RNA sequence: AGAACCUUACCUGGUCUUGACAUCCACGGAAGUUUUCAGAGAUGAGAAUGUGCCUUCGGGAACCGUGAGACAGGUGCUGCAUGGCUGUCGUCAGCUCGUGUUGUGAAAUGUUGGGUUAAGUCCCGCAACGAGCGCAACCCUUAUCCUUUGUUGCCAGCGGUCCGGCCGGGAACUCAAAGGAGACUGCCAGUGAUAAACUGGAGGAAGGUGGGGAUGACGUCAAGUCAUCAUGGCCCUUACGACCAGGGCUACACACGUGCUACAAUGGCGCAUACAAAGAGAAGCGACCUCGCGAGAGCAAGCGGACCUCAUAAAGUGCGUCGUAGUCCGGAUUGGAGUCUGCAACUCGACUCCAUGAAGUCGGAAUCGCUAGUAAUCGUGGAUCAGAAUGCCACGGUGAAUACGU
């Protein structure tokens, strides 16, 4: 039986499995590094998966649409963590300190009315 | 630059250019429509143009037909 | 609002049928690239208020010419007093 | 910031290095709130000085750092109608804040080509001071101890 | 003064609705003209019949319009005499099949246009606000509502500068969005001046 | 083949509408998938709330239009009766296309 | 929320006076669809056809023309007569009334205090006891899970494969939206008058009004709008009205505000390449295809819309060029030659093509905004609209610094 984990990132829904065979990297049907992850965020999809005993462990099969590129690479981040629904309630109490479980609840801000973008009030003359 | 295939005219002003022609040129008319351009039947020709106060006598030349009647009427009168 | 302008848009709106529309099909397919006679161009004397974009699309009610929403037909005055007397169907206060 | 004080929020570290002190550095080189063009300069300019002085990498920009550390600075008072200035102990999340700031500002006066150069040779000239952050660096250091009497 | 709208904030929250209709984007700025040009006539014919509101309705190529009102036996009549007449051009403006409903509100001091309606006819009588704003308010808690509130505007005892001088007895939660809230505003035809009236009206709770 | 799309305004009005039609059909007939709830599609206006001047001050409203589908895969002659002119139509419009 | 005519009021001309628009009287003519001459047009003067649903014969309802008076008309005057609606102090926490008491009385008390909060929030106390407006809550959206539903959406486990969810099929899941659960200082610890509350921790996707929006008290500035409409009074009334052409609203020795694009190597230019959301669309958005360097034109499927169309989003990233200059920086201005919308682009347009390449190399005193997905930066869409956004509204991408303090 697969083992599932959802997770999102601002807009950016991602769908995680893990298996228990060989460690390559599939993503929408191309490698980790053929999926352009080199500058900031090249990482944040195994940041989850650092404090662990690993060497070879996993098969890996995820998908993302939605934002564009920290916000589908911290979708996988937050997708992962969920996954892990394998090992189940365990090793979740150690991923507590982390902070990877939480779902972060920053979204972009709204255009309002009289402002040039949600805070920016346009300048006025003098006093 | 303007006006695509075919020189725009107004009909009622064509009318006069040929009248000018065919009835021969007695004195410059005076005619309200700034839309119609210059051709080389014009030339030789007395035209008035309008621009909010009374016609201003513009005489006709060879090398006109490349501009409208609009631009020798200037409207804003300053000094 | 000047119900004279309201009486000379009632007028250009009631020539839109007459000169044009139908017998606007003069100038579109016939004035293009094919085989020129510029006869055709000289049917342009027509009384012109019959133009299919003329209109400034004034408030039904009033006769505003600011504000005026097509989907309303109403100027943004109208809108406020119509939407908060309710009348428009599934509107409400806008908040996201 | 009146009666809620804050909750001093914690940044990611660098990924490659795993320094939160460098994490620090590149925001403020980054303009226009761009990250990926402002660390391909950081370690263009860290590869340039570990290999020019012959040291190790981590302690490299470390000790060029520690160097344009300010040791005190000045508040502006305005009370009795006449400014004085009270010289008070930066604190050492402050004190490298600054450091990283007055680095940047002396690499944005200079007259070189790339910024991954420029600011290499300002960290190349940090260890022996002859360049611009270490002259912006004594500047309150030299109104300070006049400024003592307040205290 | 500067206000929220009491009617359409509580459209969303709770009010039925003063138009059930659906209509598409092509017809809906012919059709929502049709529908207020057909209450020009409609609030003139029920003026001295006192009409608290009525309900526009357009099911699938008809139209419906829900009459209610505080006098039925004017509006109905004998028979089908007031009904007919008021069907037939209904009709012709629309330009549809019409049919026509019945409804008699109990209780017209509870509703907002009746009272608005009331106080601001008075006017034309020449008659003083003080006593015409308290009549409205000496039978509040006797028959239903809860709380109820009277304002008027300019124009006060034939002055020169304009007052407002509003009035209120019981509860009037103006921004609980829960709280049924019955506001219509009117208007005086009156010679001396213009004298505006608005009445806030609380039935309940939920 | 019984592709019927629908259009509502309310937050809560098809919901009512579009129950009726199922129990209707299924009890009777036979499979009747059941109510696809689709993407509301939310026209967002925004107009001057002063009469004169006053920029910064505005008023914003919306419209938003519910779709539903009733996807009915049983064609029979019995559950095409009851089905007509058992709506008792609430301005919810009613469309029978591909 | 958009002056090329129109809009449009204002100006110089040409015109009409019961009028352009509405009621009513008398009289004639169906209305209307056809054409020609003159005029810039408003328009007068002809030749055609037609003469339709009721009518003891005086006539009708639609519309046109003529004539007479009641009138119609006014974006004209007064927001120091007004309605309606709105700015701002301010999303600041205040502002008041019943009875009672105090002072001869204006008024006070309540709502003076002691803690606490975003808050007149709550506790205790009190010569006050209560009530109401406001705040908070109820609401919309967003953070998470469950139930209900599976096309046009989605593709794990299965196979058939043109390696396209494309086609059975599977309905998990993402997405989608109806109804629910969950966050209440409640569980624990400490402090505090043992109460309110505060700090910290556990659990939890979200902890102390979660984030944001709607929601703007009593009143103030005789604040703005007689020009959206409505409306008192006043005034014009063969004119300040009405119709039409052209003009102006876009002027130019100047001053100021609000924005855009820059002065560059965090960048320019060229090739290649990856990831959005929110929309709008039938008098419309326009594939695919062909032509043109291009704006666009012709031909021309599909979809009233999770399908089809605008739509190939850009920053970013992979190589190469440029190496500090008034330059491959910047685009102004001007010339030549085009497209598009429309009766119409000259005054007075958008956009494209070739060429020209002003000023400016971080801006004096001074001044403006913002505390977290925010500042800033790079793009898309909509309303307005035939055709003109760098404005406005709406959406997303990347993404900080610093808050010791009053
Ligand atoms: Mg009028
Ligand atoms: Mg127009
Ligand atoms: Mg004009
Ligand atoms: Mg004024
Ligand atoms: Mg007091
Ligand atoms: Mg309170
Ligand atoms: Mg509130
Ligand atoms: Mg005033
Ligand atoms: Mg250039």
């Amino acid at each position: 039986n697969q083992y599932y984990g959802t997770g999102r990132r601002k807009s950016s829904a991602a769908r995680v499995f893990i298996k228990p065979g060989n460690g390559k990297i599939v993503i929408n049907q191309r490698s980790l590094e053929q999926y352009f992850g080199r500058e900031t965020a090249r990482m944040v999809v195994r940041q989850p998966l650092e404090l662990v005993d690993m060497v070879e462990k996993l098969d890996l099969y995820i998908t993302v649409k939605g934002g564009g590129i920290s916000g589908q690479a911290g979708a996988i981040r937050h997708g992962i963590t969920r996954a892990l629904m394998e090992y189940d309630e365990s090793l979740r109490s150690e991923l507590r300190k982390a902070g990877f479980v939480t779902r972060d609840a920053r979204q972009v801000e709204r255009k309002k009315v009289g402002l040039r973008k949600a805070r920016r009030r346009p300048q006025f003359s003098k006093r | 630059r303007s006006l695509k295939k075919g020189p725009f005219i107004d009909l009622h002003l064509l009318k006069k250019v040929e009248k000018a022609v065919e009835s021969g040129d007695k004195k410059p008319l005076r005619t309200w429509s700034r839309r119609s351009t210059i051709f080389p039947n014009m030339i030789g020709l007395t035209i008035a143009v309008h621009n909010g106060r009374q016609h201003v006598p513009v005489f006709v030349t060879d090398e006109m037909v490349g501009h409208k009647l609009g631009e020798f009427a200037p409207t804003r009168t300053y000094r | 609002a000047k119900q004279s302008m309201k009486a000379r848009e009632v007028k250009r709106v009631a020539l839109a049928d007459k000169y044009f529309a139908k017998r606007a099909e003069l100038k579109a397919i016939i004035s293009d690239v094919n085989a020129r006679w510029n006869a055709v161009l000289k049917l342009q004397t027509l009384p012109r208020d019959s133009s299919p974009s003329r209109q400034r699309n004034r408030c039904r009610q009033t006769g505003r010419p600011h504000g005026f929403l097509r989907k309303f037909g109403l100027s943004r005055i109208k809108v406020r007093e119509a939407a908060m007397r309710g009348e428009i169907p599934g509107l409400k206060k806008a908040s996201w | 910031p009146r009666r809620r004080v804050i909750g001093q929020r914690k940044i990611l570290p660098d990924p490659k290095f795993g320094s939160e002190l460098l994490a620090k550095f590149v925001n403020i080189l980054m303009v226009d709130g761009k990250k990926s063009t402002a660390e391909s300069i950081v370690y263009s300019a860290l590869e340039t000085l570990a290999q020019r002085s012959g040291k190790s990498e981590l302690e490299a920009f470390e000790v060029a750092l520690e160097n344009v550390r300010p040791t005190v600075e000045v508040k502006s008072r305005r009370v009795g109608g006449s400014t004085y200035q009270v010289p008070v102990e930066v604190r050492p999340v402050r004190r490298n804040a600054l450091a990283m700031r007055w680095i940047v500002e002396a690499a944005r006066k200079r007259g070189d080509k790339s910024m991954a150069l420029r600011l290499a040779n300002e960290l190349s000239d940090a260890a022996e001071n002859k360049g611009t952050a270490v002259k912006k660096r004594e500047d309150v250091h030299r109104m300070a101890e006049a400024n003592k009497a307040f205290a | 003064g500067q206000k929220v709208h009491p009617n359409g904030i509580r459209l969303g929250i709770v009010k039925p609705w003063n138009s059930t209709w659906f209509a598409n984007t092509k017809e809906f700025a012919d059709n929502l003209d049709s529908d207020f040009k057909v209450r020009q006539y409609l609030t003139k014919e029920l003026a001295k019949a006192s009409v608290s509101r009525i309900v526009i309705e357009r099911p699938a190529k008809s139209i419906r319009v829900t009459i209610h009102t505080a006098r039925p036996g004017i509006v109905i009549g004998k028979k089908g005499e007031d009904v007919e007449k008021l069907r037939k051009v209904v009709a012709d403006i629309a330009g549809v099949p019409a049919q026509i409903n019945i409804a008699e509100v109990r209780k017209p001091e509870l509703d907002a246009k009746l009272v608005a309606d009331s106080i601001t006819s008075q006017l034309e009588r020449r008659v003083m606000f003080r006593r015409a704003m308290k009549r409205a308010v000496q039978n509040a808690m006797r028959l239903g509502a809860k709380g109820i509130k009277v304002e008027v505007s300019g124009r006060l005892g034939g002055a020169e500068i304009a007052r407002t001088e509003w009035y209120r007895e019981g509860r009037v939660p103006l921004h609980t969005l829960r709280a049924d809230i019955d506001y219509n505003t009117s208007e005086a035809h009156t010679t001396y001046g213009v004298i505006g009236v608005k009445v806030w009206i609380f039935k309940g709770e939920i | 083949r019984i592709r019927i799309r629908l259009k509502a305004f309310d937050h809560r009005l098809i919901d009512q509408a579009t129950a009726e039609i199922v129990e209707t059909a299924k009890r009777t007939g036979a499979q009747v998938r059941g109510p696809i709830p689709l993407p509301t599609r939310k026209e967002r206006f925004t107009v001057l709330i002063s009469p004169h001047v006053n920029k910064d001050a505005r008023d914003q409203y919306e419209i938003r239009t519910h779709l539903r589908l009733v996807d009915i895969v049983e064609p029979t002659e019995k559950t095409v009766d009851a089905l007509m002119r058992l709506d008792l139509a609430a301005g919810v419009d009613v469309q029978i296309s591909l």
